[PDB]
C-alpha cells in the first residue's frame, strides 16, 4: 500500500507562525528584520509583510530554506547589508544570501545552541559564543584555528570593543573576565554578582552590568585592579536587558518589571519627566530594546509572541510613545494563542483552528475571516457538513454557533453544562450531536432549521441518555471521547474506568466493552469497513481490537510519552499517531507495520486531522500552526642526521664569508626522543647503531652540556646511555687517532663530573644537616 | 572570599614575570602543583656560579626569594616541608626538593625558632630517602671517571 507524504523539507506547509520574537536586526534602516521562528522582513515604520524567508525552494538547491523553525536565537545584518547570518537552536550556524535565499556555508563546532552571534566593525570576523561554555571566533574562509576562549562554566553574554584588540567578556557564570587579544590570559576577573549576567551594554566608556541582584554596576574601560564608580540599586526586580541610544545622548533600560527607563542629565540618574506618555510601555516582559534607525522611535521584542514599536520621551524624538504596530502576518499570530482543536469540512476548503479567543477560516493557506466568542481554549471543533455553519465547544460547558459568512454569531448554544465540552461529533447528514460532558450523562441534540417550535439551531434537548453509575476502583463517571458509527448502528464512547462501552442507536443494550488498559484512553475510532476499532491510551500503548476480550492482538507499544490523537484514514486503509513527543507516525491498517515516520515538528503537536481528499495532513501544535503534507634506531639515525645536518649548516655562519624536528634548536628534539622510548630494551636500539651514530652522537652531548639544559633531560639518563655506548663500541676500536673527538670527550666528562659532583656535595651536606637537630631533640 | 579568586588571578598573572611574590602567594594559598612548576622553572637549569644559598640566581635576580625564605613563618615552614616529604618519594625530582632544604637551615637557627610544631615524623622521614639517593649519584660519579681513566 502507498501512503502519502514525503521526506522533503516542505509540502506547502503553513507551519511558520512568524512569532516568539526574542531579538531583532537592523538592516536597511527603513526595513527591520525580525528574529522569530523564521526570518520575517518588516518595515520599521509601517509594519507590513515585505518578505518572509522560510522553507521552500530556493533557486539552485532542494530541501533548502529561507530560515528554519526551532526558534532563531539572534538575527543581525551585515554592516553593508551584504550578508545574511542566523544562529539557530542547534550547534550549527547558517549564513544565507541577503538578496536570494541560498546558503553559503554551515559552521559547526558548537555542541549547544548559539547564545551570542554577531559581526564586527570589520565584518571579516564573525563571533559566536554558545551555551557550551566557550566563545568561538570565525572567518569568511572558515578559520576555526584563530582563537578558542574557554574559561567559563555557563553561557556567555558580552563582547567587543572595536579597536581590533583587547577584548573583554561578561558571562552568565557570575564572572566578568578580562583578556588580551594576542595571547589570551586571564589578567583580571571582575566579580560583582552571585547569579546571572542578564543583559550587557557599554554606553561610551561606562560598561554596566545587569543581574539577579537588581542593580546596575558601572565600570571603566581602560581598567586594571578593578575600577568602581558606584551602584544603581533596586529597579524593582532583576533587569533583563538594555540599549544605548544611536545618537548616544541617552540610555534606555529594560527589565522583567515591565518598565523601561532612560538616563539623562545620559547621566548617573533619570532627570526627564515621564508623564508625557500616552501609549504605556508593555503588556509582557520584553527581551530586547532597540532605538529605531529613523532616530525617532523604538522597537521592543516582547515575550508576548510579537515585537512592537514605541518611542522614548525626549524633544528630538517623539516625547511620548505611539501605539504598537505589528507586521502583516497571515493572521496566525494576529490572533492570539495556541490551537487545541482543528476541524475539516466536506468540500475540503474550510480549515479552522480555534484558540483561546478566536476561530479562523482557511482554504489551504489563504485566510478569509475570524470569528471570536471563545471564553477559553476550544477543546473540540465541529463543522456543519456543507460548510454553512460551525458548532464549537469551549472551556465553559458552552457550545457556540457560527455562520460562515461573517464574524457575527447567529446563536449561542444554550448553556446546559457544569463541566466543559471536551468532545463532540455528528452523524452522516448532520442531525444528531453527541458531546463530552462530565455531568454523568450522554446528551443527544436535535438539529434542523428554526421554522418550528423546537429549535434545531439552538438544539433543544428532548432525549436523555444516562445510566452511568458503574463501579470501579479508578473513578466512576467521566467520558473522554465520543465516536459515531458512520453506518449509524451504534455509538462508541470512552470512559475513565479503562473501558469502552458500545450501545446501539436506540436505548441501552450492551454490545461490547474493552478493558485491560493500564492507563485511560484519549482516542477511539471506527473505520468504514466497520469490523475493527483502534484505541489509544496514555500508557504509550495503542491497541487494535475486533470484538474479542482478554485475547490481545498486539500491544502496539511504540512511543516514549503519552499520545495525543490516533486516527484512521478517511477511506479505511491507513492510521496515524501524533503524540506529546512531537512526531507523526504512519501505520498501515491491514498489517501492524509502519510506512513513514515524520519528524519535522520541533514543536509539540496537540491535535491532528486528515481530510477525505487523501492529499494533505492538518496538524495543531504549540506554535499553533499547520504542517501540510502530501625503526627506533632509524628514528635515532634520521634524528642525528637531521640535527648534525643543521649544526653543520649553522657552523659556517658568516666567519666563512628544515622547518621542524621540534624546537628553536633540534638538540632539544634529540634528548626528548631519548625520553620518548621506553625504559626497557632500548639497549637493543643502541647496539644496532654503528660508529657513525657515535660520531654524530657525542656532539649533542657536548652541545647540551655547554647549553646547561637539565630542563629536558637529566644526568642519570646521560650517564645511563653513555656508559652503555662506551661498553658496546668504543674509542680505540673505531679509530686510534689523537683527534677532536678524543679531546672533545675530555671536556665532556669534566663537565659531567663537575656538574654531578655539585649535586653530590649538596646532598652530602643536606643529610648530616638533618641529623644534628635530631641529636638535640632528645 | 572573592579576593582569594582575584588573588588566584594574581597568581596566574605573576608567573609571566618574577617568581618571588608568585612563590609566596602560591605558598600561602592553593595549589602546590603550580608552586612546584615555578620552582621547576626557577631552580630547574643547572648553574653553579656566584654566591647564592639555594641556587636562585639567573639573569634576573631570584635571590630576593632567599630573603623571602628568611621572612617566612613557621606554619608555612611545615607546610612547605611536608611538600618536601611528598617530593622526596620519586626519583629524578627529589633534587628540586633538595634545594630548598639546604636553604632553610641557612636562614633559621638550630632551634627551628623557638615555638616549634610537630615534625619529628618529617625529620625522621627525609633521612632514609636522601641516604638512598646518596649511593646512586656516588656510583654515577665513580663510574664517570672510568671513561676518562683508561686512555
Amino acid at each position: 500500500a502507498a501512503a502519502f507524504g514525503v521526506i522533503a523539507s516542505n509540502a506547502n506547509c503553513v507551519w511558520i507562525p512568524a512569532s516568539s520574537g526574542n531579538s531583532n536586526g537592523s538592516g536597511p534602516g527603513q526595513l527591520i528584520t525580525s528574529a522569530l521562528e523564521d526570518v520575517n522582513i518588516w518595515d520599521i515604520k509601517t509594519g507590513d509583510l515585505v518578505s518572509k524567508l522560510s522553507d521552500g525552494l530556493p533557486p539552485g538547491a532542494s530541501d533548502a530554506r529561507g530560515a528554519k523553525p526551532a526558534e532563531c536565537t539572534y538575527l543581525e545584518a551585515h554592516k553593508d547589508t551584504d550578508l545574511l547570518a542566523v544562529g539557530y537552536a542547534d550547534g550549527v550556524i547558517k549564513v544565507w544570501d541577503l538578496m536570494s535565499k541560498t546558503v553559503l556555508l554551515n559552521f559547526n563546532g558548537h555542541k549547544a545552541a548559539i547564545t551570542l552571534l554577531q559581526f564586527d566593525g570589520t565584518g571579516t570576523r564573525l563571533i559566536s559564543g554558545s551555551k557550551d561554555s566557550n566563545i568561538i571566533v570565525w572567518d569568511l574562509v572558515g578559520e576555526v584555528g584563530l582563537y578558542k576562549l574557554r574559561s567559563h562554566k555557563d553561557s556567555i553574554t558580552g563582547f567587543w570593543c572595536q579597536g581590533e584588540d583587547w577584548l573583554i567578556s561578561t558571562s552568565k557564570d557570575g564572572m566578568i573576565k578580562l583578556w588580551d587579544l594576542k595571547t589570551h590570559q586571564c589578567i583580571e576577573t571582575h566579580i560583582a554578582h552571585t547569579g546571572e549576567c542578564w543583559g550587557l551594554a557599554v554606553k561610551d566608556d561606562l560598561l554596566i552590568t545587569t543581574g539577579t541582584d537588581s542593580q546596575v554596576k558601572i565600570w571603566k574601560l581602560d581598567i586594571e585592579n578593578d575600577k568602581m564608580g558606584g551602584k544603581l540599586t533596586e529597579m524593582g526586580i532583576f533587569e533583563k536587558q538594555s540599549k544605548q541610544r544611536g545618537l548616544k545622548i541617552e540610555f534606555i533600560t529594560n527589565s522583567s518589571d515591565k518598565t523601561s527607563f532612560f538616563y539623562i542629565q545620559y547621566s548617573s540618574f533619570i532627570l526627564h519627566p515621564f508623564q508625557t506618555i500616552r501609549s504605556l510601555y508593555k503588556i509582557k516582559s520584553a527581551s530586547w530594546t532597540t532605538v529605531s534607525s529613523s532616530k525617532l522611535e523604538l522597537v521592543l521584542t516582547t515575550s508576548s509572541n510579537t515585537i512592537e514599536y514605541y518611542s522614548i520621551p525626549y524633544e528630538k524624538r517623539d516625547p511620548t510613545s505611539p501605539a504598537p504596530l505589528k507586521t502583516h502576518t497571515i493572521e496566525l499570530q494576529g490572533q492570539r494563542t495556541d490551537v487545541r482543536s482543528i476541524d475539516i469540512s466536506d468540500d475540503n476548503k474550510l480549515l479552522a483552528t480555534a484558540s483561546n479567543g478566536s476561530l479562523k477560516i482557511w482554504n489551504i493557506k489563504t485566510h478569509k475571516c475570524i470569528r471570536t466568542f471563545e471564553c477559553g481554549y476550544a477543546l473540540t471543533c465541529k463543522f456543519l457538513p456543507g460548510g454553512l455553519l460551525v458548532i464549537l465547544g469551549t472551556r465553559n460547558g458552552e457550545l457556540q454557533l457560527f455562520d460562515l459568512a461573517s464574524s457575527s454569531l447567529l446563536d449561542t448554544i444554550e448553556d446546559a453544562h457544569d463541566a466543559a465540552i471536551w468532545s463532540l461529533d455528528l452523524t452522516s447528514d448532520g442531525k444528531r450531536l453527541v458531546t463530552g460532558s462530565a455531568d454523568k450523562t450522554v446528551k443527544f441534540w436535535d438539529f434542523k432549521v428554526e421554522n418550528s417550535l423546537v429549535p434545531g439551531t439552538k438544539n433543544k434537548f428532548l432525549p436523555v441518555l444516562k445510566l452511568h453509575h458503574d463501579t470501579t476502583l479508578e473513578l466512576t463517571d467521566d467520558i473522554l471521547c465520543v465516536r459515531v458509527s458512520p453506518d449509524d448502528r451504534y455509538l462508541a464512547i470512552s470512559l475513565l474506568d479503562n473501558t469502552v462501552k458500545v450501545f446501539f442507536l436506540d436505548s441501552m443494550k450492551f454490545y461490547l466493552s474493552l478493558y485491560g488498559h493500564k492507563l485511560p484512553v484519549l482516542s477511539i475510532d471506527i473505520s468504514f469497513d466497520s469490523k475493527m476499532i483502534i484505541t489509544s491510551s496514555a500508557d504509550k500503548n495503542i491497541k487494535i481490537w475486533g470484538l474479542d476480550f482478554g485475547d490481545c492482538h498486539k500491544s502496539l507499544f511504540a512511543h516514549q510519552d503519552s499520545i495525543m490523537n490516533v486516527k484512521f484514514l478517511p477511506q479505511s486503509h491507513n492510521f496515524f499517531s501524533c503524540s506529546k513527543d512531537a512526531v507523526v507516525k504512519y501505520w498501515d491498517g491491514e498489517k501492524f507495520e509502519c510506512i513513514q515516520k515524520l519528524y519535522a515538528h520541533q514543536s509539540e503537536v496537540w491535535a491532528l486531522a486528515v481530510a477525505t481528499d487523501g492529499g494533505f495532513v492538518v496538524s495543531s501544535s504549540h506554535d499553533h500552526s499547520i504542517r501540510i503534507w502530501e625503526k627506533a634506531g632509524e628514528r635515532l639515525m634520521e634524528a642525528l642526521d637531521l640535527g648534525i645536518a643543521e649544526i653543520e649548516g649553522l657552523e659556517a655562519y658568516n666567519r666563512d664569508m628544515v622547518l621542524i624536528a621540534v624546537n628553536k634548536t633540534p638538540e632539544q628534539y634529540i634528548m626528548d626522543t631519548l625520553l620518548r622510548i621506553r625504559m626497557s630494551q632500548l639497549e637493543d636500539a643502541l647496539m644496532v647503531m654503528p660508529f657513525s651514530y657515535v660520531l654524530k652522537f657525542l656532539k649533542f652531548i657536548d652541545t647540551v652540556m655547554q647549553n646547561k639544559t637539565l630542563l629536558h633531560s637529566h644526568l642519570p639518563l646521560i650517564c645511563k646511555n653513555l656508559f652503555f655506548i662506551i661498553k658496546f663500541n668504543h674509542k680505540e676500536l673505531v679509530s686510534q687517532k689523537n683527534e677532536e673527538l678524543k679531546l672533545q670527550i675530555n671536556r665532556v666528562k669534566t663537565e659531567l663530573r663537575s656538574a654531578l659532583k655539585s649535586t653530590e656535595d649538596d646532598l652530602g651536606f643536606n643529610v648530616q644537616g638533618l641529623k644534628f637537630v635530631k641529636q638535640q631533640w632528645n | 572570599k572573592l579576593q582569594v579568586e582575584q588573588e588566584q588571578s594574581l597568581q596566574n598573572y605573576m608567573s609571566k614575570g618574577d617568581w618571588t611574590n608568585a612563590f609566596l602567594l602560591a605558598m600561602t594559598l592553593d595549589h602546590p602543583m603550580r608552586l612546584f612548576n615555578v620552582l621547576k622553572r626557577a631552580l630547574g637549569e643547572s648553574r653553579s656560579r656566584q654566591d647564592t644559598e639555594e641556587g636562585k640566581i639567573e639573569v634576573i635576580f631570584n635571590e630576593e626569594l632567599d630573603q623571602a625564605i628568611s621572612i617566612l613563618n613557621d606554619e608555612q615552614l611545615i607546610l612547605l616541608m611536608k611538600r618536601c616529604r611528598d617530593w622526596n618519594t620519586n626519583a629524578k625530582t627529589h633534587t628540586i626538593a633538595q634545594r630548598t632544604i639546604r636553604c632553610i637551615l641557612m636562614h633559621h637557627n638550630i632551634a627551628k625558632l623557638s615555638e616549634i610544631p610537630g615534625m619529628v615524623k618529617i625529620v625522621d622521614a627525609i633521612i632514609p630517602y636522601t641516604q638512598r639517593h646518596f649511593t646512586r649519584v656516588d656510583n654515577l660519579v665513580e663510574q664517570s671517571y672510568i671513561l676518562d681513566y683508561a686512555l
